[PDB]
RNA sequence: AUGUACAACGGGGUAUUGUAAGCAGUAGAGUAGCCUUGUUGUUACGAUCUGCUGAGAUUAAGCCUUUGUUGUCUGAUUUGU
RNA sequence: UGAUGAAUGUUACCGCAAUAGUAAUUGAACUUAGUACGAGAGGAACAGUUCAUUCGGAUAAUUGGUUUUUGCGGCUGUCUGAUCAGGCAUUGCCGCGAAGCUACCAUCCGCUGGAUUAUGGCUGAACGCCUCUAAGUCAGAAUCCAUGCUAGAACGCGGUGAUU
RNA sequence: UUGUGGCAGUCAAGCGUUCAUAGCGACAUUGCUUUUUGAUUCUUCGAUGUCGGCUCUUCCUAUCAUACCGAAGCAGAAUUCG
RNA sequence: UUAGUGACGCGCAUGAAUGGAUUAACGAGAUUCCCACUGUCCCUAUCUACUAUCUAGCGAAACCACAGCCAAGGGAACGGGC
RNA sequence: AUUCAUAAUAACUUUUCGAAUCGCAUGGCCUUGUGCUGGCGAUGGUUCAUUCAAAUUUCUGCCCUAUCAACUUUCGAUGGUAGGAUAGUGGCCUACCAUGGUUUCAACGGGUAACGGGGAAUAAGGGUUCGAUUCCGGAGAGGGAGCCUGAGAAACGGCUACC
RNA sequence: GAAACUGCGAAUGGCUCAUUAAAUCAGUUAUCGUUUAUUUGAUAGUUCCUUUACUACAUGGUAUAACUGUGGUAAUUCUAGA
């Protein structure tokens, strides 16, 4: 099986090809939002605790929230909802999914960390991806920094230097 | 192996124990026992049958599953820079914000500038 | 024929069934009568519903098990290289 | 067909095994192989594997059936002043229903060695050759007999214990 | 008893492209069986319950299939004879 | 589909009050097919009461040369006896 | 021709609109302040009217058939009252009520190699026949049903199901 | 200045004539019985709601896409996770 684990503060993410079939039998019959023990799955993950975010089973059909079963279903989905993007306004659509219970049918299980255990993880905690963008709005910058109502966000602006050739500029 | 759930009673069906039914519409039902099977053939409603899990959960009996939703009593705790602002100098200028005579003097400069602007504009208009 | 003895009851378990009677209800189609005519108004009747209640009942008779209780435990006949 | 049983000195236990009976049967599929063979057309086989047909012998975990558990619930009519709880209705009727019985309607199992026939042969004369035969001799079948399985001679037997 | 019914042999004119016998085998002929049908009337008329089917066992083989084999006008498959 | 029905008719031997040809309705009439239904059946199983069974008590009858093991033989041609 | 337009009293609203939008140009007063004012536009925005539409609607008019003369109303057919729905009237639908309504002046039913019309061929006149078919109005997207989005679809080169 | 958010439009066009015989349609009326985006012409002094601190108006809050990357199906204009 695979565990697509993520650490959201570091913004990091990695897949882990898991075996120890019984240390994933623990994951069996589990819902979304629930948090089980890193040590229980793996002493390499000793002390850690994750949260079962979701996952794709075979045939790539994701895990959807709220349905409360492991078996697959055909839902007449609509906008503002996971597992369907509408290619037109108004289009509802019947699509197949898998539900919010964990079992062998799954192939990749998506996890998020809420607490960092005692040891350190190679591709999640030792690393941290930066914030790709800076806040583009005045007050968002202003409150992000904690300056004032009048501290000139215009000069607190972000400047991201890049070189076209040798001419360089922050754009 | 796996264990499953009676359509009617909603009970674990250990392997072999029990019957299975496949309606013409390809709906696969499972029954732990001929009791459930016979009721199903009678077209009964388990939500009305009392000993069933559906009635149990519809009348809210044995409700030890749900507890509450947790809440954190704090903030995000990141007054960080925006990757192009040098957070040290950012906090330094945030602290220089009070005692605002600097921005006030810049305003006074641009203010006398607007004075002279209207003056010279009227001069050019004349 | 005085014991890790036996038996009848009781208990526990396991199973079957489907939520006992009794009480209560600001539940109840409503119909009549009360008046301080409410804002649950009260009263008589009224299937049925809900809570106590996966409650109650039955459970070896050819189910299992008992630290329990109460008892029982020398009557007859025959047999020889 | 099953079932008892006097008598053997008594009684109990463990055994032998005469004799009799006997059972396992056939096919398909994949592979061998689109190979061999065949000009082409078409088209094999032995071994191996998985399955089934027929028959048999058991068993009841599962599923199904059966239900006087007259166990639980409900239903009609009527009687017990009403309720509670019950009687009668040739087991009143329905639904569930354990246990037990039971089903190719369910499941499990169904042995390997020898002598042989037919047939093909080895050496080999008669018949100075030759010949499977005449003396001798090899392999060989759903055959035959044993292994195995069933009963155990009630006048077949043995070993052992205790014997007032 | 066995004409007739049925079954199997001897012989081999011929058929089989040529060749009687791989396979068939007319004309002639020797036998067998009693599952037919006759013929007979021994027993049975002071009664042997009388067709078929159903059920169920057992037996014969003149073997339809299956086991092993031989022959072929058997290349293989399929088939035929034994 | 030797059945059933509709046609054909050198009809062994159809036929007109020895009544012919139809004929609604009716039939515990004979017959065929279809729907339903089903333990008739594939294929049997299970349950109940009364029996059988054992007991106490009561207590017949039919039938009977003598009696009661098989094979073959011959024999009144199919014996329990020889 | 109105209970019209429109105005006011009294309240209702889970609360509607009343510019936090954008490009150019930068203009003027001095109370010398980033003070105050200012232009040409785009976008959107409540109401009314307009325009392109849309839906309903009045009179008249349609081929052959009586080997179709009674038709409609159970469970809407005709009307009325009240209400619901509609964007809106109204059996559009419901509750209740009266029992009516169409018919030889051909109802109703059947058939149509019938979508209709503007028009085409053909002729002295009269006329007969055709007209799917370039323009107009309708219907449909394989048959049916349903519906979301939207001002506008019962959309099909959009969704849902069944066939 | 791709992609993406957003706003428009995708209900026009085009194709066929299956349907349909007071139905469509044609002329002719009405909406004093209705919706109408869009255009076009006009049109929001009155929005502090214990209306005094209850509230920045040189102006307020929230994602979320695109993207970063983890990726999952054999396949989908398939999509989740951070």
């Amino acid at each position: 099986m695979k565990l697509n684990i993520s650490y959201p503060v570091n913004g990091s993410q990695k897949t882990f090809e898991i075996d120890d079939e019984h240390r994933i039998r623990v994951f069996f019959d589990k819902r979304i939002g629930q948090e089980v023990d890193g040590e229980a799955v793996g002493d390499e993950f000793k002390g850690y605790v994750f949260k079962i975010s979701g996952g794709n089973d075979k045939q790539g059909f994701p895990m959807k929230q709220g349905v409360l079963l492991p078996t697959r279903i055909k839902l007449l989905l609509t906008k503002n909802v996971s597992c369907y993007r509408p290619r037109r306004d108004g289009e509802r659509k019947r699509k197949s999914v898998r539900g919010a219970i964990v079992g062998p049918d799954l192939a990749v299980l998506a996890l998020v960390i809420v607490k960092k255990g005692e040891q350190e993880l190679e591709g999640l905690t030792d690393t941290t991806v930066p914030k790709r963008l800076g806040p583009k709005r005045a007050n968002n910058i202003r409150k992000f920094f904690g300056l004032s109502k009048e501290d000139d966000v215009r000069d607190f602006v972000i400047r991201r230097e890049v070189t076209k050739g040798e001419k360089t500029y922050t754009k | 192996m796996k264990v499953e759930i009676d359509s009617f009673s909603g009970a674990k069906i250990y392997p072999g124990r029990g019957t299975l039914f496949v309606r013409g519409d390809s709906k696969i039902f499972r029954f732990q026992n001929s009791k459930s099977a016979s009721l199903f053939k009678q077209r009964k409603n388990p939500r009305r049958i009392a000993w069933t899990v559906l009635f149990r959960k519809h009348h809210k009996k044995g409700i030890t599953e749900e507890v509450a939703k947790k809440r954190s009593r704090k903030t995000v705790k990141a007054q960080r820079p925006i990757t192009g602002a040098s957070l040290d100098l950012i906090k330094e200028r945030r602290s220089l914000k009070p005692e605002v005579r600097k921005a006030n003097r810049e305003e006074k400069l641009k203010a006398n500038k607007e004075k002279k602007k209207a003056e010279k504009a009227a001069r050019k208009a004349e």
